[PDB]
């Protein structure tokens, strides 16, 4: 009875979570490729900062979305409206993807003053539609991410704690499985079959999630708003210019580590976007066995390799590291693990810098033409298997740094402020993505300039991206050294 | 990002 009922409820919640994670990892994977493939093809780092700002907007709206949810509006209704806007955006995107609807919705180049000879005119034309789609999708997924975890949490919590542990083990497993399946199938479809259907499958996915969450609401267990103590912390902060001491301790303990982690999430999302771009400009193998115009090995498949290594490591990582690191001459602490993760990501960024330098030195001699997607990409004879080292380093650093940061944040904060520190974590991750996009904008602009070439759409093979990678690596190393120095005086 | 898993997790394992 109760078993079956709560099981159906949490299974519906799990299906919605899997489908939303699937749609997210699907759209975010090949966004850079399609942003330069479609006739509104942007200019390289332009699409890179577009994806960076998308991720930053998601992670910035997450805390504000949770506040708005636990605010006047109802949590379940909040998730409903979030999924509605998410479906709106994931339906708007295939309209951009389909030629007829592309021409229809965006607008002809003769009306929006797009008569300038060059591909930049179509970009000026179709920029607002894509940006609106991106902002809608970002707000939707932000609210969904902020809301879905506490939702199933209270859905299961009523009975017992072991039920919550089992349900959230299932939650982690479903999230990772959805990530893997989405990456694989959706990226393969997008890159090797059709961008149209490649985006349309996320659409029907979001539709299924929305309808199952709507029909679940009838048999769900709703929860009235509690008060969203973010308003309390905001009131305290603006008036300063028993919750007082807890608030001040929580903030003073949380803000420094997350400030140090801001450049880390910067370089993480930069990993994502610019390594997708670099693999597009690196050498891609051929699956042309039964295929004409060979199916390309996806950078999203490389990200799947990363994530499946995360999956294989994390439990084994615990099981082997903990008992041995207990009796070790290299004893680990939360801050020391964050420092180790920062050093690993610095090494990965250095490796990426050397890889880009070698790629430039090689393309300076000769050039090949591998048609990834629907547009050609000039590349050099250097397989992308050299990105696997830096991807592995970034993955192990992900594990170390993020898990240590969350452990320290939770162990150094009261119980009630757990949602507040989670919101602040996602907020600082969004801040990191925004800082990354800003740094890219700064290195790209002609004011001082390191890689402009007046053409960044497909001619990045002459641009100096390795200088920007080394600048990011140097910033990360400076933050790591500062964290080391603060670790001494504390 | 990819570990939102173990992160909600810390939360409740807690």
């Amino acid at each position: 009875g109760a078993f079956a009922g709560r099981r159906a409820a949490c299974g519906a919640v799990l299906l919605t979570e899997l489908l939303e994670r699937a749609a997210f990892y699907g759209i975010t994977s090949n966004l850079v490729l399609f942003l330069n493939g479609a006739p509104f093809c942007w200019e390289g780092a332009q699409a890179s900062e577009a994806l960076l700002l998308f991720m930053g907007l998601t992670y910035l709206g997450s805390p504000f979305g949770g506040w708005l949810a636990d605010a006047r509006l109802g949590r379940a209704r909040a998730i409903l409206l979030s999924l509605a806007l998410y479906l709106l955006g994931m339906l708007a995107f295939p309209l951009l993807a389909a030629p007829a609807t592309r021409a229809a919705l965006c607008g002809s180049a003769r009306l929006l003053n797009c008569t300038a000879p060059g591909p930049d005119a179509a970009a000026r034309c179709c920029s607002p539609a894509t940006f609106a789609g991106l902002v809608l999708v970002g707000l939707g997924v932000a609210t969904v991410k902020a809301n879905i975890t506490p939702f199933g949490a209270d859905q299961v919590k009523d009975r017992g704690p072991e039920a919550t542990r089992r349900f959230f083990n299932w939650f982690y497993w479903s999230i990772n499985l959805g990530a893997i399946l989405s990456l694989g199938g959706i990226a393969y479809i997008q890159q090797n079959v059709s961008f149209v259907t490649g985006y349309a499958i996320p659409t029907v996915c979001v539709g299924l999630a929305f309808v199952v969450f709507l029909c679940g609401q009838s048999v769900f267990i709703t929860k009235p708003p509690d008060g969203s103590a973010f308003t309390d912390m905001f009131k305290i902060l603006t008036y300063s210019c028993e919750e007082k001491v807890e608030d001040v301790k929580a903030l003073v303990k949380i803000v420094p580590v997350f400030l140090a982690l801001i450049p880390y999430w910067t370089v993480y999302f930069q990993m994502q976007t610019t390594y997708v771009l670099q693999s597009l400009h690196l050498r891609i193998p051929e699956i042309s066995n039964i295929t004409t115009t060979p199916h390309t090995l996806p950078a999203a498949w490389l990200t799947m390799f990363d994530a499946v290594l995360i999956l294989l490591l994390i439990p084994l990582k615990d099981k082997l590291v903990d008992p041995i690191l207990r009796r070790h001459g290299l004893l680990p602490s939360s801050l020391k693990r964050i420092a180790v993760g920062m050093f690993f990501v610095m090494c990965s960024a250095f490796a990426a810098g050397i890889l880009e330098s070698k790629r430039l030195n090689l393309v300076k001699e000769k050039t090949i033409n591998q048609t990834i997607g629907n547009v050609v990409y000039h590349a050099a004879d250097l397989s992308l298997w050299w990105q696997v080292p830096q991807y592995l380093l970034i993955g192990i650093s992900e594990i170390f740094a993020s898990i240590a940061g969350l452990e320290f944040a939770y162990s150094a904060a009261p119980k009630s402020m757990q949602s507040a520190i989670m919101g602040l974590f996602f907020f600082f991750s969004g801040v990191g993505s925004f800082v990354g996009s800003g740094l890219l904008a700064l290195v790209s602009i002609k004011a001082i300039g390191w890689m402009s070439s007046h053409t960044d759409f497909g001619n990045i093979n002459g641009c100096y991206l390795n200088y920007y990678f080394f600048l990011l690596a140097a910033i990360q190393g400076a933050t790591l050294l500062l964290f080391l120095i603060i670790s001494v005086k504390y | 990002m990819l570990s939102e898993g173990y992160l909600s997790g810390l939360e409740y394992w807690n």
